[PDB]
């Protein structure tokens, strides 16, 4: 697991520094992201690749990694920065995608939708769906990540893009179910046996592939596009 | 007595693909029973060297042993050996050939390596191995942070370098990868010697063997 400072301040035009902190297992050796999140919508991808900006964003975002730790650097601090920044890679050894614990900085094209927004009692189950359009799932992973509220953000799984095979993380297997219909091209995450643990706004999104030919998880180099999230309350 | 490899090919029971550990671990046979359409051999796609050779060296053995030559947890100190991938999935999961491992990179880096193995089991040794030819220049970073990688495997009889060709092909089994496989029989008293900086699928388990 990595390891954030909890909080950073700011004010406008100086330049901050959110840093991650990990073990050998992730961030050593497997690509490190930085996401950031503003409220009600959805995260962001900022830096994937260790030092990579997606297109649409900012020279201002800079990303490095030094040993176990990386860095996202702010140079032009607006106000709108104001958001909750992420730190995500993945880890051998517990073989997922794992997130940083959040920062909060205080100062002073393929479309991906999903739907169902919706309620539910303990113990039954929900099947969110995400509906992708001018693109595609058949070269790309997809994961699902949830937010609940005043949490960080959590992966619930992939799919990996190979005999269409999901991959679980520990703490959802058995829980959790994930499965495609190309024909329409979407991607279902089924989870159930639900609890109040699991109220949350669920995530789709897709990821930049660090390597297609390789091992499962140089599939999930970065989630580039987001669905809009659905809210699921228990 | 006969050696039935089920659904299985000679390729897949000898790399160890994750549908090939169903199998009645035998010490000793006579011929071999094989469906002329096996449906679980290369789960990974590529050719595997000198196939037809090895089919027969095999036909007939009178002793066998599995192994692990070169051992999972002390052999790879500065390499990541832990990769797996969906074109072998067991039961369902991602897996790999229980005879070989995915060498990549750690801490960034993909170190020269070479390691060596002496034959001191008074039998021959069946050694095998692969080499990974990834699609494009962006993998092949991504994996082994080298652009120009070479592996090199060395004995008596034995003695051949492989550099990975990158570029595209059609999907196999969803893959554009292809993994090469290789195999040398390894004498009791010679020693094989592996050395790469990049590529190598090395092996994990070996077999000892004698043929009447
Ligand atoms: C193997 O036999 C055929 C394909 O070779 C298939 O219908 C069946 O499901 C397989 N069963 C075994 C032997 O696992
Ligand atoms: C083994 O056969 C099954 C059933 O045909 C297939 O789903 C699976 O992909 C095969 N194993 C490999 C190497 O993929
Ligand atoms: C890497 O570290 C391992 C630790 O056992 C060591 O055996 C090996 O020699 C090192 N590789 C070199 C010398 O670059």
């Amino acid at each position: 697991v990595l390891t954030q400072p909890l909080s950073a301040p700011g004010t406008p035009g100086q330049r901050v520094t959110i840093s991650c902190s990990g073990s050998s297992s992730n961030v050593g050796t497997n690509a490190v992201d930085w996401y950031q999140r503003l409220p009600g919508t959805a995260p962001k991808l900022l830096i994937y690749y260790n030092n990579q900006r997606p297109s649409g964003v900012p020279d201002r975002f800079s990303g490095s990694k030094s040993g176990t730790s990386a860095s996202l650097a702010i140079s032009g601090l607006r106000s709108e920065d104001e958001a909750d920044y992420y730190c995500a890679t993945w880890d051998n050894s517990l073989n997922d995608r794992v997130f940083g614990g959040g920062t909060k900085l205080t100062v002073l094209q393929v479309q991906l939708v999903q739907s169902g927004a919706e309620v539910r009692k303990p113990g039954s189950s929900v099947k969110v769906s995400c509906k992708a359009s001018r693109g595609t799932f058949s070269n790309h992973a997809v994961s699902w990540v949830r937010q609940a509220p005043g949490h960080g953000l959590e992966w619930l799984g992939g799919l990996i893009p190979i005999f269409s095979t999901p991959h679980y993380a520990q703490k959802f297997q058995g829980r959790v179910t994930i499965t495609a219909d190309e024909s329409t091209n979407t991607v279902h995450m089924e989870l159930s046996s639900l609890r109040s643990e699991d109220t949350a706004v669920y995530y789709c999104a897709r990821e930049i592939p660090g390597a297609t030919s390789g091992p499962d998880h140089f599939f999930f180099y970065g989630m580039d596009v987001w669905g809009q999230g659905t809210t699921v309350a228990v | 007595a006969p050696l039935q490899l089920g659904n299985c090919s000679v390729a897949g029971w000898i790399l160890g693909n994750p549908e090939c550990e169903l199998l009645i671990s035998r010490e000793s046979w006579s011929y071999i029973v094989e469906k002329p359409n096996p449906e679980n051999g290369t789960c990974y796609p590529g050719h595997f060297a000198d196939y037809e050779e090895l089919r027969e060296q095999l036909s007939s053995v009178s002793s066998f042993e599995r192994f692990e030559i070169f051992p999972k947890e002390s052999s790879w100190p500065n390499h990541t050996t832990t990769g797996v991938s969906a074109s072998c999935s067991h039961n369902g999961e991602s897996s790999f050939y229980k005879n070989l491992l995915w060498l990549t990179g750690k801490n960034g880096l993909y170190p020269n390596l070479s390691k060596s193995y002496a034959n001191n089991k008074e039998k021959e040794v069946l050694v095998l191995w692969g080499v990974h030819h990834p699609p494009n220049i962006g993998d092949q970073r991504a994996l082994y942070h080298t652009e120009n990688a070479y592996v090199s495997v060395v004995s008596s009889h034995y003695s051949r370098k492989f550099t990975p060709e990158i570029a595209k092909r059609p999907k196999v089994r969803d893959q554009e990868g292809r993994i090469n496989y290789y195999w040398t029989l390894l004498e009791p008293g010679d020693t094989i010697i592996f050395e790469a900086n990049g590529n190598l699928i090395a092996p994990r388990y070996a077999f000892a063997l004698s043929r009447g």
